[PDB]
């Protein structure tokens, strides 16, 4: 643990508001949808999100389209998704605490 | 023929590769795998994948499978079978 | 963890190396079990829409009700365990009653909410008692302080919301609020909206069956927390049913 | 388990098993049925005793000149709660001097019962109460749990094998509302008998009734006028 | 459990599990891991994607306080009977 | 290519043929040949839960072309 085998300690830490904004556009890119401007809603709502959670909301939203009977994602479905995953993760047990 | 010496082994997987259509990969309890045949020379009766099977050391082929799930010999010995306790 | 005889769920004075308090968290999962109670702030009042759980076949109105009057002009909708909610009703009503007596003006929601939250929070700190197993909303209209909506959870937080949901469906139900412009909007139109959200969210496994109860506290009631008329309930019920189809 | 070591011990679901387990104690108790009309509140109760060569001590308790209770569960605890209620009812009669509201009284039991369930190193009270009371807004028959929640019912049965009795309560649910005093008591008896096996049909000796209403104050009939309600026999309606 | 199912009529009398049956936890020195291991194995084959075979089960515990919520629910514990101090 | 299994004769040494993959016995025993279905009916109620489960697993396996169109993983 002591340097000289781990001199560089780089921590790939939890992606920002700004970071989530650009990554969601890319994620938005294969998604067949009515439209999405909802990026701003998604980031504000997101709390403790990491990369895996970000990909998840995009999948969770598309899943709600299937219930709707549409292959196009509603704006309502992205908003529904962020809140839901956010709620489940925190309530059950929160992330691992370790040096940052 | 080819049962005794019968070395305990077990069937890891059923393949059809290399030589005859029935072919099995058995791994012996010395930790080497062998590709073996199957005998009708005497009837196999208890064969199942993952169960112990018996193969020969002279020519490795399954003469007879070992009885069902005798993997622990340890559990089986201690058990009493239905003794009579008076009321 | 959950099966243990010392600390964790026995205590709440305990901390994990993460910082968590598990008991306070178990209290949160308890509010989740029963159906949703929503309360929407208007610039003119609060409208509630509550699922009133039908637990038998020999019901009468007001049976297992979740609508309470904290003060004359404050209503309180609870979600989660009703056992804990009854004790919480007595404590909130008592802090309000004495307030009216002394100050002589309509209790500011910001003050009342701070006092009940402190009380919930005193129990979450303690390992000596468990904390309440419900989450509640207080909603009110006054012209001495304006229309206010507050929400208090099992942790002991008070923050104002302009539209809130507590209970099982709340992550879904809350989304429907972002759709609606409700900050500026008559309490007459908002009743129609709380009723339609509830009918769609309900399913036969959050709870068996419910009786719709909506409540007023706004320009229509003239700043009184009262239950909605038979007429109001039915048209709002109708609109819920027509939107459901 | 260890979701019920103390009544502060939560389950991951978010439920205290001891409070639930306290309800199972109510099932050990004797069958009691609570019914109301528009003028009376009627309580029909099962009395049991160890000597049946002696008169059975009542299972209907005095709370007010128009409030009576029937207990199902723990006998000491039901009496223990009863005294808090009795003190308040009699006090309400001094101060307020109305005929006290069933909804008002019942919530105050909800604050006291919550104390041990909130408190560590204690047991809930595992007694379920059916209260008949008549105020000037007419009768009310309320059920109070081992928790603290109340139901205002038109009819309820808590006690041993109470499901059998509810099957009757579900069937004549409409009827209760119209009744006079006599009709309420005959239905409660027909309900009461069901809890128990097919081949057991009640006697007046082990039946106590607490009758409350508009035309009357508080009268408990232990065998006094019990015989006419019992008449017109109906034996275990499925 | 597998050996039991194959033979004709088995009763497995799991004898006296007090702390050899205890509820899932970990201490980071060894943990309850070894204890729960047996416990969990019995759960996986019983309910499984295959149900209990031709196996009857009898449990002896002095502590139900220790046991896992999985064991205490029916499908291997249909009826609870207390054989305790007599009358 | 290195890592692939091949036979060799232990008495005198030739590569008889090349042998395909091999999965140990310990995992093999646990497996199943698929057992009868109880379906949604036998587990009566639990409606909300069934709706979430069906949406996640079952519809992407069958109608997997539509799921690619949604864009989702």
């Amino acid at each position: 643990l002591r340097p000289g085998r781990l001199d560089r300690k780089i921590h790939i830490d939890l992606p920002n508001e700004q970071a989530r904004l650009d990554i969601l556009k890319i994620h938005a890119g294969p998604i067949t949808k009515h439209g999405e401007i909802d990026y701003e809603a998604i980031v504000k709502l997101s709390d403790g999100f990491n990369g895996a959670d970000l990909r998840n909301v995009c999948t969770e939203a598309g899943m709600f389209a299937i219930r709707a009977d549409h292959d196009f994602v509603v704006q309502e479905d992205f908003m529904k998704a962020v809140r839901k995953v956010a709620d489940s993760k925190k309530l059950e047990s929160k992330l691992d605490y370790k040096p940052v | 023929q080819s049962e005794q010496p019968l070395q305990v082994a077990r069937c890891t997987k059923i393949i059809n590769a290399d030589s005859e259509d029935p072919k099995y990969i058995i791994n012996v309890k010395q930790f080497a795998k062998f590709v073996v045949d199957l005998s009708d020379q005497v009837a196999p009766t208890d064969i199942e994948e993952g169960m112990r099977v018996g193969v020969d050391r002279n020519k490795y082929q399954i003469h007879i499978p070992l009885p069902p799930k005798i993997d622990p010999t340890v559990t089986m010995m201690q058990v009493e079978e239905k003794p009579d306790v008076t009321y | 963890m959950s099966s243990i005889g010392t600390g964790y769920d026995l205590s709440a004075s305990t901390f994990s190396p993460d910082g968590r308090v598990f008991q306070v968290e178990y209290a949160m999962k308890a509010v989740e079990n029963s159906s949703t109670a929503i309360g929407i702030r208007c610039k003119d009042g609060v409208v509630f829409g509550v699922e009133k759980l039908v637990l038998s076949k020999l019901y009468e109105e007001g049976s297992n009700k979740r609508l309470f009057n904290v003060d004359r002009h404050v209503g309180m909708a609870v979600a989660g365990l009703l056992a804990d909610a009854r004790s919480l009703a007595d404590i909130a009503r008592e802090e309000a009653s004495n307030f009216r007596s002394n100050f002589g003006y309509n209790i500011p929601l910001k003050h009342l909410a701070d006092r009940v939250a402190m009380y919930v929070h005193a129990y979450t700190l303690y390992s000596a008692v468990r904390p309440f197993g419900c989450s509640f909303m207080l909603g009110s209209y006054s012209v001495n302080d304006g229309a206010q909506l507050y929400m208090i959870d099992p942790s002991g937080v008070s923050y104002g919301y302009w539209g809130c949901a507590i209970g099982k469906a709340r992550q879904a139900a809350k989304t429907e609020i972002e759709k609606l412009q409700m900050k500026e909007m008559t309490c007459r139109d908002v009743v129609k909206e709380v009723a339609k959200i509830i009918y769609i969210v309900h399913d036969e496994v959050k709870d068996k069956a419910f009786e719709l109860e909506l409540s007023w506290v706004g320009e229509l009631t003239k700043g009184r927390h009262e239950i909605v008329p038979k007429d109001v309930r039915e048209e709002a019920e109708k609109y819920a049913k027509e939107s459901l189809k | 388990n260890q979701y019920d070591n103390d009544v502060t011990v939560w389950s991951p679901q978010g439920r205290i098993h001891q409070i639930e387990y306290a309800m199972e104690a109510v099932k050990q108790g004797s069958a009691t049925v609570g019914l109301k009309s528009k003028t009376h509140a009627v309580l029909v109760a099962l009395k049991r005793a160890q000597s049946e060569l002696a008169a059975h001590q009542k299972k209907i308790l005095h709370v007010d000149n128009h409030i009576g209770i029937s207990i199902a569960g723990l006998t000491a605890d039901a009496r223990l709660l009863c005294n808090f209620m009795r003190q308040e009812c009699l006090d309400s009669r001094f101060v307020f001097d109305r005929p006290l509201p069933v909804s008002r009284l019942v919530s105050l039991i909800g604050s006291k019962t919550q104390i041990p369930t909130q408190r560590y190193g204690r047991r809930p009270y595992g007694v379920g109460l059916l209260i008949a009371g008549y105020d000037d807004m007419g009768p009310h028959v309320f059920q109070t749990c081992p928790s603290a929640n109340y139901f205002d019912c038109r009819a309820m049965s808590i006690g041993a094998r109470s499901q059998s009795a509810r099957t009757y309560l579900e069937r004549h649910m409409s009827e209760f509302m119209q009744c006079n005093l006599d009709e309420l008591v005959k239905h409660g008896l027909r309900a009461l008998r069901e809890t128990l096996p097919a081949e057991q049909d009640l006697t007046t000796k082990n039946v106590s009734i607490g009758i409350v209403g508009k035309d009357l104050e508080f009268t408990i009939y232990d065998d006094d006028d019990v015989s006419p309600f019992l008449d017109g026999l109906e034996e275990r309606p499925q | 459990f597998e050996m039991a199912r194959t033979k004709k009529a088995c009763l497995i009398f799991f004898d006296e599990i007090d702390a050899i049956g205890g509820a899932r936890f970990d201490d980071g020195a060894g943990g309850d891991n070894e204890v729960q291991r047996t416990m969990l194995e019995l759960i996986n084959q019983l309910d499984g994607f295959d149900p209990r075979g031709n196996i009857k089960v009898l449990m002896a515990t002095n502590r139900p306080d220790t046991l896992d919520p999985a064991l205490m629910r029916p499908g291997r514990l249909d009826r609870k009977i207390e054989f305790s101090l007599p009358d | 290519k290195p890592g692939d299994l091949v036979g060799v004769n232990k008495d005198s040494y030739l590569i008889l043929e090349t042998l395909p993959t091999e999965y140990d016995s310990r995992v093999k025993a646990m497996e199943v040949d698929e057992r009868p279905t109880e379906q949604y009916s036998d587990i009566g109620g639990l409606d909300k839960q069934i709706q979430e489960l069906v949406e996640a697993i079952v519809l992407p396996m069958n109608h997997k072309e539509k799921f690619e169109n949604l864009g989702i993983q």
